């Protein structure tokens, strides 16, 4: 179950830090602007 | 209840020689 | 752990390890036979474990004779029987009289079979009497009732097995007896309309003479 | 070309729309017997 | 005890962590993200008061 | 009693010839005063192919 | 007993093929 | 240029078809873990000890149940609010006895529809429109919260859940009306008033505007080829409809602005949606409903019946047969 | 007294020509049980082949 | 016990008025 | 049997939904 644990952490911890890294990226400049 | 069927199919298959008997496309001239 | 390892943790440590699920793992106490005086003793915390639960699979694949096949446990730690009681002889050469009254005596657990069927069945040692010299202390115990009578079937409408015990260790200061344990009872029946099937429950099991 | 340059038409007449329901009526009426047995 | 079981329910620890195999893994994703990041870093806006809000 | 309309299971009582309620049923069997083991209502039929 | 999943085999073998046929049929004298 | 720019770039791009955005990186995975859960256990599920009273209940297709009765089953009380994942079980057997994917796919689901309420603010900004869909969409998020999160978070067990399943979500409504009386309680007739509201506005709206559009087209094709897409020409007479309104009811009760009009249908149905959102999390902490038990008293003091005492005895009906193996003693449901 | 091919089974006996020899049921075919049915059991197979 | 007549009528139910739409659907799309 | 037909009758349900989202008419312009 712990070869199972490793994998749900990893594939959680990846997207959550996809997540934050990518609304540090300049975000409220990608909009059709002015 | 077969013979529903037995007899569903021979009325049918005496119906599609009505309508190719009288409901063809008229073979035409030139 | 041992008795005292056990005692010494509080309340928060225990809650949510499985560690209150065991027996006190007994010392180095190993056949200690003849220290061991008479007296019409009881037991302080009289714990038995269970270690395997194999039932007797009644449907035939080789021919007419059918073993013991090895299971899974579903509900969750819901075993080790605990605080039993009642009055314990020692005897001259070894012949212990134990006799069981009160505690907890019973827990209701499920367990498959390889095949997908669920079996439900009492693990109970309610009223054992045990007249035995250190090696079969036999006798039998009582399978009460799988439900009670007050039970509503879905529709709203609506025995004894065997027990062997052994002996391994003795504490020759405190009395702390260790030891073996089988036994062999029926399952749950839903009153007649399925047939029972046998069970054999191997362990371990653990107690205090005072 | 992104647009298929292969897109072509199929084309039945009503000569073999008789020719296939009374083929397929005839292979019913000749299989049922055995089908139901 | 009959069979094996992580007892991880109740215990009250961080992150749910119980190895620190199991561990490790949340820094060993979170510095390369952040790595990964920190180059790509490169092609965005950096800048001294260009701020974007009103 | 007779079932009325809308009644799938309607339970069983027996009532008397003015309309109070001697005996029934029991949906629950434990304290059970009015069911038919403890008070013994025999039955007689009149007609029918069981005359 | 008679075949249940013969009856269902005969309807099925009436009713698709027919089917295929009039869609081709009236795609053909849709435009003719 | 940089492999971090272009995948930022990729993934805020607005061409690829369904969008992503950065809340679908949670929004996309999650919803796909839940529902290819749920399509597996709504088929082959073994049966389920719902009471923790060692009777297994039979959800899925394959064990006797069709379409109507198969219903993902919800967690065992013994197993109450714990946090209840595989790799803490046994085995695979073990999981699927104790209300496993219930407990998976409900947390997978919240967490997919608050993203999903964030990609909708978000596309909306990446295209340049204004940003209140996911005010709108706040309403049946919470509705569905109330229900998978607060209600048995309040009960103390994710027994009292919603079960997933059409026969289960009525079990689910008749012992909640048992328990908590949720026709005598004013935040439930509000949300009736939304939902009754909202089908007449819908009704109304679209009976006004097909009776106003403007002849494009014969009276032998279809009357929707008269709209080419992308026009600039308002296909609906809106001041004949609003004169054919103000003749039919009121002047002053006119809305007479389209945006005054769109603002009404919007909220109608979310403020009236949002009160029963409430109700059930009120009802989730034991903040029981109404009570009109033996109000009409006579000039002596004996008790007179209305339809309060009457439903007094239908609640009574349903209280002593639900859970019926559980309890014992006499209170606390 | 019941083998497969009296059931007119017919792609398992190809699974368990090749070696796919238990189920997720826990029996197999020879008659005992197995503990371990890994990933590739005759339930495995199918739905592979549905991936 | 199933119905002996409930899987014919799924199976007409089924597939009569999707033959009757897809013939007026490619009857449509031959033309344009 | 009946399973069968149950399974087959939401697996098409979701295939035309499937074919509704990915194989629709393009919506074009003027
Ligand atoms: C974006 C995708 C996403 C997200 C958010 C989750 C989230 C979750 N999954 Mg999940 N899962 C995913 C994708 C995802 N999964 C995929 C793709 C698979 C298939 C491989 C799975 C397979 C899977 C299984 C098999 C199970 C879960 C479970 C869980 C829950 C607990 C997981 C855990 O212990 O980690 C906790 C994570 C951490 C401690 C580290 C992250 C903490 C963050 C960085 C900070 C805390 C945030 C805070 C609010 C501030 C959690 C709600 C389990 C569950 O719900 O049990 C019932 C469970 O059994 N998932
Ligand atoms: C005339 C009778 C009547 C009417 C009109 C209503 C009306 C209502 N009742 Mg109700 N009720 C009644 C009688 C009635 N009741 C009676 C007699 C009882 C007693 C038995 C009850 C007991 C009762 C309970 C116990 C509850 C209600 C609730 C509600 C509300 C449900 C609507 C809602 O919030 O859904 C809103 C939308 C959702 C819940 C769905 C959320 C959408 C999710 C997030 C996304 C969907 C995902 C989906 C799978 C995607 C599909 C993909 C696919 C297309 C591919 C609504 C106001 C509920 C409530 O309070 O609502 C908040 C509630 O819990 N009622
Ligand atoms: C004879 C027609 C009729 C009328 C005039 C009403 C009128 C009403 N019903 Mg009602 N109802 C009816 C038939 C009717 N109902 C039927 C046939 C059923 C199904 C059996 C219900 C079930 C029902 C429920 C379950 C509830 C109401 C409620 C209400 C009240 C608020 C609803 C509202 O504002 O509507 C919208 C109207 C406008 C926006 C204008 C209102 C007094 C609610 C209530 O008690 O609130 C006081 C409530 O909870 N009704
Ligand atoms: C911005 C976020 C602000 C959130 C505000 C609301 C907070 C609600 C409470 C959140 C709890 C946060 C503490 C973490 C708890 C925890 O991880 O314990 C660990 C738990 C589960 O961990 C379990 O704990 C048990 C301990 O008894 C056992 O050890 C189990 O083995 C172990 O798996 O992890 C979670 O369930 C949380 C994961 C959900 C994360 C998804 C977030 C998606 C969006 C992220 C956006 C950026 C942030
Ligand atoms: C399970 C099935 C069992 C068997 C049922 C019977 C067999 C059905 C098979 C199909 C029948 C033949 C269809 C193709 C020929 C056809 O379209 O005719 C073409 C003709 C002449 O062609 C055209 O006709 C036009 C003039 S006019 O229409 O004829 O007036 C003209 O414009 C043009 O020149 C000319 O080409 O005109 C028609 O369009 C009439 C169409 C009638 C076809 C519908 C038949 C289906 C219902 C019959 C079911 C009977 C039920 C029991 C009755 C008691
Ligand atoms: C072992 C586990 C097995 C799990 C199996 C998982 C099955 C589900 C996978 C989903 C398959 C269906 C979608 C694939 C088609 C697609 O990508 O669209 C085709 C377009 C074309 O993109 C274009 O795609 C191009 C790449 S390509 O050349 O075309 O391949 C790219 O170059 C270009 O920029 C872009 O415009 O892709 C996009 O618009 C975005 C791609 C991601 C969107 C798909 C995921 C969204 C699905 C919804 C999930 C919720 C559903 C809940 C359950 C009902
Ligand atoms: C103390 C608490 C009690 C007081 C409550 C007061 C409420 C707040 C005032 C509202 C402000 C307002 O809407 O202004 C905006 C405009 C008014 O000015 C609009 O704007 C223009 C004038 S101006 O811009 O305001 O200057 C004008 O051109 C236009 O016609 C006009 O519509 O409102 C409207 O015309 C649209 C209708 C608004 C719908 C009201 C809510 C209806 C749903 C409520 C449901 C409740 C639950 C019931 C069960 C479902
Ligand atoms: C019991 C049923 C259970 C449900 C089964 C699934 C639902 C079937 C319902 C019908 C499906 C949709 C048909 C109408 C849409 C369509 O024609 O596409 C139109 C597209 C694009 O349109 C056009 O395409 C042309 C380009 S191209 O063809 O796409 O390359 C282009 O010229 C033109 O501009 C464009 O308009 O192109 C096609 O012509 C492809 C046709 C494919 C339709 C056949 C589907 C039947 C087989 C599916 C069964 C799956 C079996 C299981 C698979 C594992
Ligand atoms: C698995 C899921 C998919 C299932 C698909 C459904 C099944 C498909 C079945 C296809 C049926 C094809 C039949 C079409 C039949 C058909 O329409 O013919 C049409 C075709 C005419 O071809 P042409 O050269 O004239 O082309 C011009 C047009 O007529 C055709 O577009 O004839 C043939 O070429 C030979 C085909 C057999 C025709 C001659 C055989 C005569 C048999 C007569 C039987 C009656 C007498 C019996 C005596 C007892
Ligand atoms: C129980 C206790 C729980 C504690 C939880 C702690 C949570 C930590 C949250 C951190 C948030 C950081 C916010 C982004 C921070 C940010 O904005 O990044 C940007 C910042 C630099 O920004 P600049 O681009 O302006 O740098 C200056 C020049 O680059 C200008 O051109 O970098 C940092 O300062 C990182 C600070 C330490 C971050 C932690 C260290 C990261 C590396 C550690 C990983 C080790 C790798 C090991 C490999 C196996
Ligand atoms: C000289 C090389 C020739 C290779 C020919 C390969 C033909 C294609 C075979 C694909 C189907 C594999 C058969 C099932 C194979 C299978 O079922 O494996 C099963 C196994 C995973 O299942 P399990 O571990 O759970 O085994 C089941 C038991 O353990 C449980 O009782 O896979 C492995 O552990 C390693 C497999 C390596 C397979 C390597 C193939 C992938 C790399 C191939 C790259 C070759 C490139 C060559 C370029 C010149
Ligand atoms: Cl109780
Ligand atoms: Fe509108």
């Amino acid at each position: 179950m712990l070869t199972l644990k490793i994998f749900v952490y990893t594939v959680v911890t990846f997207f959550v830090c996809l997540f934050i890294f990518g609304f540090l990226s300049n975000d409220p400049a990608r909009n059709p602007g002015k | 209840m077969e013979a529903l069927v037995y007899t569903f199919l021979l009325v049918g298959t005496l119906g599609i020689i009505f309508f190719s008997i009288f409901f063809r496309d008229p073979p035409r001239m030139i | 752990l041992t008795f005292d390892e056990i005692q010494g943790l509080t309340y928060l440590q225990v809650k949510g390890s499985g560690i209150a699920n065991t027996c006190p793992v007994l010392e180095s106490g190993t056949t200690n036979l003849k220290e061991l005086k008479a007296g019409s003793y009881k037991l302080e915390n009289f714990c038995i474990e269970p270690t395997s639960f194999t039932v007797k699979e009644e449907s035939q694949f080789k021919g007419g004779e059918t073993e013991f096949v090895k299971t899974k446990l579903m509900t969750r730690l819901t075993y080790t029987l605990d605080a039993m009681s009642g009055s314990f002889k020692v005897g001259s050469d070894g012949s212990a009289e134990l006799k069981e009254d009160d505690g907890i005596d019973y827990a209701a657990t499920t367990v498959q079979l390889p095949g997908g069927e669920r079996v439900a069945f009492l693990f109970t040692i309610k009223q054992f009497d045990g007249k035995g010299t250190l090696d079969n202390i036999k006798g039998d115990f009582l399978v009460p009732s799988y439900r009670g009578s007050s039970f509503l079937d879905p529709k709203g409408r609506g025995l004894k097995g065997s027990a062997v015990f052994s002996v391994a260790k003795v504490d020759p200061v405190t009395g702390e007896i260790a030891g073996v344990f089988e036994s062999i009872q029926p399952s749950d029946t839903d009153l007649g309309a399925k047939p029972p099937k046998d069970i054999k429950v191997t362990g371990l099991w653990y107690a205090q003479l005072k | 070309a992104r647009p298929n340059p292969n897109k072509q038409v199929v084309e039945l007449n009503r000569t073999s729309l008789y020719w296939g329901l009374l083929l397929i009526f005839v292979l019913a009426v000749l299989f049922s017997s055995y089908i139901f047995n | 005890l009959v069979d094996e079981r992580m007892n991880g329910d109740g215990t009250g620890r961080p992150f749910g962590v119980n190895d620190p195999v199991l561990g490790w893994v949340l820094l060993g994703v979170f510095g390369t993200m952040w790595a990964i990041w920190f180059i790509g870093q490169k092609d965005l806006g950096d800048f001294e008061d260009a701020d974007d809000g009103l | 009693r007779r079932m009325p309309t809308f009644f799938e299971t309607f339970p069983v009582l027996l009532l008397d010839k003015d309309g109070i309620v001697r005996a029934d049923v029991p949906f629950r069997k434990a304290e059970s005063k009015y069911s038919i083991e403890q008070v013994g209502v025999s039955v007689t039929f009149y007609g029918g192919e069981l005359d | 007993e008679v075949n249940i999943y013969g009856l269902t085999a005969t309807a099925l073998f009436i009713i698709i093929p027919t089917s295929f046929l009039l869609i081709l049929y009236v795609k053909t004298a849709s435009t003719q | 240029s940089s492999l971090w720019a272009r995948f930022c770039e990729w993934i805020t791009s607005t061409e690829n078809r369904l969008y992503i955005g950065w809340f679908g990186v949670i929004m996309i995975p999650c919803l796909l873990t839940a529902t290819s859960v749920f399509i597996i256990a709504f088929i082959a599920a073994p049966p389920v000890d719902i009471d923790g009273i060692r009777e297994p209940v039979s959800g899925s297709l394959l064990y006797g149940n069709n379409i109507i009765t198969g219903a993902v089953i919800p967690t065992s009380n013994a197993i109450g609010l714990h946090f209840y994942p595989i790799w803490e079980a046994a085995s695979l057997d073990e999981w699927l006895y104790n209300g496993g994917p219930y407990q998976l796919i409900v947390c997978h689901f919240l967490l997919g529809v608050y993203c999903y309420m964030g990609r909708e603010w978000e596309l909306s900004f990446r295209l340049g429109m204004r940003p209140w869909i996911a005010v709108a969409y706040s309403a049946p998020v919470a509705a569905a919260s109330a229900v998978f999160l607060v209600y048995p978070i309040g009960q103390g067990s994710f027994s009292d859940g919603m079960p997933l399943g059409i026969s289960g979500t009525f079990n689910f409504m008749i012992v909640f009306q048992a328990e908590h009386n949720i026709l005598m309680h004013p935040f439930h007739m509000l949300g009736v008033a939304g939902v009754f509201g909202g089908s007449l506005f819908s009704a109304m709206h679209g009976s006004l505007v097909t009776s106003s559009l403007i002849r494009e087209t014969t009276e032998n094709e279809s009357a929707n080829e008269g709209y080419r897409f992308g026009q600039e020409e308002e296909t609906y007479n809106i001041v004949a409809a609003h004169g054919y309104f103000g003749r039919l009811i009121f002047q002053y009760a006119s809305f007479n602005n389209s945006r005054s009009l769109h603002f009404f249908l919007a909220a109608w149905p979310v403020i009236g949606i949002w009160f029963t959102a409430l109700g059930l999390s009120t009802m989730a902490f034991n903040l029981n409903g109404f009570n009109f038990n033996q109000s009409v008293v006579d000039s002596q003091g004996r008790v007179l019946n209305t339809w309060a005492d009457i439903i007094n005895r239908a609640n009574l009906g349903m209280e002593v047969m639900h859970e019926r193996n559980a309890h014992n003693f006499p209170l606390d449901l | 007294l019941n083998p497969m091919w009296r059931q007119g089974m017919f792609v398992l006996p190809f699974m368990t020509r090749l070696g796919i020899t238990q189920s997720w049921g826990g029996w197999t075919i020879s008659g005992e049980t197995a503990t371990n049915p890994g990933i590739w059991s005759y339930e495995g197979v199918a739905a592979a082949h549905i991936i």
